[PDB]
């Protein structure tokens, strides 16, 4: 009989422990290893891939296609917004459904660059630019594109390259910010503008759209597991 | 869709099938309390707005 | 290496930030084509001018095993002590990790998982209320038998198949730590499958998806000290850990709500939640 | 006896060991392999033929 | 250029002059079994021009308001030659595929199409009490079609776009092996999907092991005088495929 | 002589003349967490001198008829300047402690205190259906009293001192880093607890790390004409203290 | 290009992509006291991430007359996490401070402002006979306004903006470190600050180590239909904080 | 990292290795020894002393 | 094989070895560790600093 101490924490269980079991079968002869394709080691390898942002989640449309796709036309409309929204990646209605969105809502804290590509879905011969602007926080949102054009931005050109990035870097003043974002983790906003038209010949649509992809940069990582407020029940067998 | 005291529905049209939305705008002066717009819902074949108009008020 | 080995930190920061200057030439990373399904691989220095940051995060708690590697709730089953009917002293359940949300939807975050799993039980007990409450009962120990596809069933609390000489059971009494046990990989196939797009008939009909792969066994549950003089209930939680864990085939978070568990149906459900307006960023610099 | 020696989870930036032996004969009685960092994000980004430069256009 | 690619597979050849690139699944290519990988103990078969050649379906058609059309692959190619003998004749089969759509328009045209190759695509029923048919998700070579809206019928599949009959999020597909068919840009995509289960071969009559989407989202558009018609081919071709267990023919 | 030990933590220092020993709870010391172990990614905060000190809590009056009295010790601790201070503005937590118990009288007094740290002390209801309040296991710095008798209160511990709270026997207390206090032999007892927990840090909220019992074992007695107040101090000096996750203050 | 920089204190990081430079007062970056500097003897306190991490004041709103705006740096601070807490706790502090003014604009508002950030920018009174308040001086997190006429109010300040509340030309504000906000050229301005005072270390309630100044040189311009909101936006980290003196707190 | 190299099960006459990292602590949660096939039907079948020759008569 | 060659629980005065091989692929499926023997009764009796010497008078 060697002597011993029980400590604090004694049968308790730990729903986070990591201890060794007996096993129920013993010498159990486990199937061999099957190389299948897609094997994935590290969440962020998902959400490092793009998925169709929903920009136009407005009213009518949140059951449709349509809430994909940021109208833009032709004519004297640099007076007006193309888009905008708060860079709430897993806060925002804008992203929180998004892969990346998805993936941050299974932890507290996120920290990295996330890139917004762009894609101009109009006709060959219809053609345009755009400033593609995301600002920090401590100002408001752009209300001109005069405003804009003091943040980060991109002047995306349309041409036989159909998208563009925008990458929202890593401007934060601490290391890490909250998934369920508050005014101290505030992130800024990302607002688009026609910097030169939407010009276009004869017989062709002279209104088009354009498609937001999110994803995740290569500094990008999360912190403090959680569980997500998406799924829920209110009975079993379900 | 129906109509709202101080307020207007924007460009309503004759007809308003599945998903289809209405907005809604205070007359100047007035303050908007309530959604922007409503839209068509349909069940058993039968339509219906999804919910109340917003309120205008003084 | 004989009575010890040592083992090298496997430590995996994030990608530094590089230091880009101002440029102007034809390399162009931020003009790419999302039509070849290739994700653009831009960096923050590409698009701006860039400090150099010596960046220290590490994604250990994104890696599959440290996202899946918690336990939790598959089942919650509840079983008397004395009853009339037979049938409610005990408790049955058809292992499948689809009852409790939120464990379900984890898991199917990917197409095809291979992994060990931690069973533990946290049985609790609680008095029935009626007119007399006062007894003397001795602590209760309860069997868990996990009976593997094929074996007998029991019928009873009193029942042969409680003999356990092959099905592994677990006896524990309560006062005492949580009941846990390991379980290997124990798939016919070389991977469990989360979803099963087909048939168990080659006629192409009989049941739909994953219930046809899906055969463990079950597990019933049993008091052991006979019926009470007063009524108790005895609920039995079942919390899996997966451990040594591999995934393939990521697939898109479920969004909708589970109905059931034999299916995958669901209600039709918004893709996100609405806003004012396409534009609409709220003012947060107000007085 | 057949210790392991590890290093634990630190930090990275500010200013050691742990122990483990195994018990059980079958190794699905361990613990997770709570440390293995390993990656490969090219699965599922850049899964094409014709490796994209990220200077050079990217069509044409 | 890149733009022109050419795919050669038994006596069958597709040339494209807009080519976006080749996507490679999970960068893995189509490959036969090995020892060390099999179960199943017979001699296998390997027809390899019989079988691994392209096959084209049906063509559906593009119109301003469609929502998009799916193909369980597995299926959709039994009538196809010795491919659908050859999975008739044998309990287990295994292949890859090169999946090849084909969708051309004018420069005057817009729109933008998502493929995407969904491996175990399982799909749940309007009635969410109920289960689907056969019929509800395949229907062979003709295209199965998404709708814009909830759809109400027992035994068959809730097909709103949105959800893609999978309860997840249309825009998240892109985590599958997919490709953009946009019109300013592509006219063809083409994917290439190695072997994917969880078992080495499998029944290609019980079990579907992708299912090939084609979704709009954004919609197909143009200004009047120019043609209305804009039809979208797919063309698979299966790779490596090899087979096992023979005796007679199932009669579906 | 070993009678004699100075403590000195931060601005703090403690001199006892009639020390026993130390306890170093399990043979280790409090310990800052390292970079195999953590598992919360942004830099830690470590005051060190500012948190890291004694704090004296409120004393007890030993009675001859006292049962005994307990602290949970996380909390207690939340309005000790800034130690309470980063408790409030930190998601994490973590901290060992030197808890050193105080209680002298005179050579002609006789008693026998027993002084344990329990880890995880998880008490009972006197209400053998019902669960407790915070209220009922702790009060900040002020102690929560055993009971000489079964307790019958909803809501509240079941705190006879013969059951610790804990469903147990006193008599086995002494499995925890415990030591005593003898009136014939000692005024002072000192324990370093390092931090115990199934996870590298914590909320200093809501878990009870551990919990401080003093039980008279054997009675406080004095014949008549010496001093009948008897105090009993506890001061407790975090150790090796670290914050993460920081963030606007919890309003309790 | 070098207009964009990124500052990353603690938990938080500010970018901005259209920085002028930034300002290094006197090409001395703050440090940590020393002991060949040192004079008070305890151990101090070093939380460094917990207080060197940017906070936010309240903005102030750019109008087309407004005269200008001030803080008491050392103030201002108090409510600000556990900045403010170590303040209150201890009686010496001391830190450096990175100051980073935000005002966006568009490309068709015109505007110059100085950011000074004024060492000791000791005030006078209105009354030429009398001395100011606290409240005159310093208003926490709210902004000092300047006045664009003299000012006549017995305890308050001077604050006619061309006199700087100081007795000097506000011209020659540019003696001490400063920037530029210049609408067509910039949006932030930046300065760090060392810790700049006659001893190693102070009380950080008594003595206004730094005063930040923004004043309108060019006035606010735009024409009509543009944004006639441009609010100005303060941010504030401290730099290499150390505390010595710790005690109860101060109740102001 | 502590990679096993086996060898897939490939057929034997017809015209390749697979990776194996074991994650957690316990050997009860590694996969199955699908390829153990060593063989002993001696103990079932003629399980007796004095060996029989399969040539000689078996008997007298 | 990879066959490990243990002791078997014998007899210590009285007048033999037994073979293990793993046939799963997760440690946590092997057999219980039921042969480690190692000790430390020093955490509980005797964890204090200044050690005792058990001959001297442990006070004074």
């Amino acid at each position: 009989g060697l002597p011993v101490m029980n400590t604090p924490g004694s049968n308790q269980f730990l729903t986070s422990d990591d201890f060794q079991s007996p096993s129920a079968m013993p010498q159990f002869d486990v199937t061999p290893e099957l190389d299948i394709p897609g094997e994935v080691k590290n969440l962020m390898e998902i959400a490092e891939v793009d998925s169709v942002v929903p920009v136009n989640n407005v009213v009518g449309k949140l059951d449709t296609m349509d809430i994909f796709r940021i109208p833009v036309q032709s004519g004297n409309h640099q007076s007006t917004q193309v888009f905008g929204f708060q860079v709430q990646p897993g806060l925002d209605s804008v992203f929180k459904h998004t892969l990346l969105g998805e993936i941050l809502n299974y932890y507290a804290h996120w920290s990295g660059s996330v890139k917004l590509t762009f894609v101009f879905c109009g006709s060959a011969m219809a053609t345009g630019k755009f400033l593609l602007a995301y600002s920090p926080p401590g100002a408001n949102a752009p209300k001109t594109r005069k405003d804009a054009m003091l943040g980060t931005h991109v002047i995306w050109d349309v041409g036989l390259q159909s998208s563009c990035v925008l990458c929202i870097p890593w401007i934060s003043q601490t290391h890490y910010r909250l998934v369920h974002q508050d005014e101290y983790t505030s992130a800024g906003n990302v607002t688009c503008w026609y910097q030169t038209g939407i010009v276009v010949p004869a017989g062709t649509p002279t209104l088009c759209s354009i498609m937001c992809f999110v994803s995740a940069c290569n500094d990008f990582s999360v912190r403090l597991l959680k569980d997500t407020p998406f799924i829920e029940q209110s009975a079993l067998l379900q | 869709p129906p109509q709202i005291d101080n307020g207007i529905i924007q460009g309503e049209r004759d007809h308003y099938g599945y998903r289809q939305s209405v907005t809604y705008a205070c007359n100047k002066g007035f303050t908007m309390i309530g959604e922007h717009s409503i839209y068509c819902t349909v069940n058993n074949d039968e339509g219906e707005w999804s919910g109340p108009p917003p309120e205008c008020r003084g | 290496g004989d009575v010890v080995e040592a083992i090298e930190g496997a430590v995996a920061r994030v990608a530094d930030t590089i230091s880009s200057g101002p440029t102007n030439s034809q390399a162009v990373p931020a003009l790419t084509a999302v039509e070849t399904g290739h994700t653009s691989q831009v960096v923050p220095g590409d698009t701006m001018q860039t400090r150099h940051v010596k960046n220290y995060h590490s994604r250990s708690e994104s890696t599959i095993e440290n996202f899946l590697s918690r336990s939790a709730c598959v089942y919650m089953g509840e079983y008397y002590t004395t009853n009339t009917d037979e049938t409610k002293r005990f408790a049955s359940w058809t292992i499948n990790a689809r009852r409790m949300v939120q464990m379900r939807r984890k898991l199917e975050m990917f197409t095809y998982v291979r992994f060990d799993v931690e069973v533990t039980f946290v049985i609790t007990s609680k008095q029935d209320q009626g007119t007399q409450l006062g007894q003397d009962m001795p602590p209760l120990t309860h069997q868990i038998m996990y009976i593997p596809p094929g074996g007998p069933i029991p019928k009873s609390t009193t029942d042969y198949a409680w003999q356990t000489s092959t099905n592994p059971s677990i006896f524990w009494t309560e006062g005492n730590a949580p009941p846990r046990m390991s379980i290997p990989f124990v798939s016919i196939g070389n991977a469990y499958s989360n979803f099963y797009d087909g048939w168990s008939h080659f006629s192409q009909n009989g049941v739909y998806g994953y219930n046809t792969l899906n055969n463990m066994g079950q597990l019933y549950m049993r008091h052991v000290n006979g019926p009470s003089p007063l009524p108790m209930t005895s609920i039995v939680r079942v919390y899996f850990k997966p451990k040594h864990v591999k995934a393939w085939v990521p697939r898109p978070p479920r969004l909708c709500q589970y109905k059931n568990a034999s299916t995958v149906n669901f209600s039709s459900t918004n893709i996100t939640d609405k806003r004012d307006s396409i534009t609409h960023v709220p003012d947060t610099v107000k007085p | 006896m057949g210790a392991q020696v590890s290093t634990q989870k630190t930090g990275a930036h500010e200013t050691i060991h742990y122990t483990n032996i195994n018990y059980y004969k079958d190794a699905a009685s361990n613990s997770a392999n709570r440390q293995d960092f390993t990656q490969d994000p090219g699965k599922f980004t850049e899964p094409v033929k014709d490796i994209m430069i990220k200077s050079m256009p990217a069509l044409n | 250029s890149d733009r022109v690619r050419s795919i050669t597979l038994g006596n069958s050849t597709i040339t494209t002059q807009e080519c976006a690139n080749v996507v490679v699944a999970y960068g893995r290519w189509p490959e036969y079994l090995s020892d060390k990988e099999a179960t199943a103990e017979d001699q296998p078969t390997q027809p390899d021009v019989a079988t691994c050649r392209f096959y084209t379906l049906e063509s559906v058609t593009w119109e301003k308001d469609s929502p998009g059309w799916w193909w369980k692959f597995p299926d959709a190619l039994k009538d196809m030659g010795l491919f659908g003998q050859n999975m008739y004749y044998h309990y287990l089969g295994r292949a890859g595929y090169t999946i090849h759509v084909q969708c051309n328009a004018s420069k005057f045209h817009q729109g933008c199409l998502l493929v995407v190759c969904v491996p175990e695509a399982e799909m749940g029923c309007s009635d969410v009490g109920g289960t689907v048919n056969e019929h509800a998700i395949s229907e062979g070579e003709i295209a199965k079609k998404f709708s814009a809206t909830a759809t109400n019928g027992a035994h068959t599949v809730q097909s709103i776009v949105t959800n893609a009959g999978m309860g997840v999020g249309v825009g998240n597909l892109t985590i599958y092996p997919h490709q953009w068919v946009n019109l300013r840009t592509n006219n063809s995509a083409t994917i290439v999907m190695p072997y994917i289960n969880s078992v080495p071969m499998d029944n290609m009559f019980r079990h579907h092991n992708f299912t090939l989407m084609i979704i709009p989202f954004v919609s197909l558009d143009y200004s009047s005088d120019a043609s209305t018609y804009v039809p979208i081919t797919v063309t698979v071709a299966p790779m490596c495929a090899e087979y096992n267990g023979l005796r007679l023919a199932t009669s579906l």
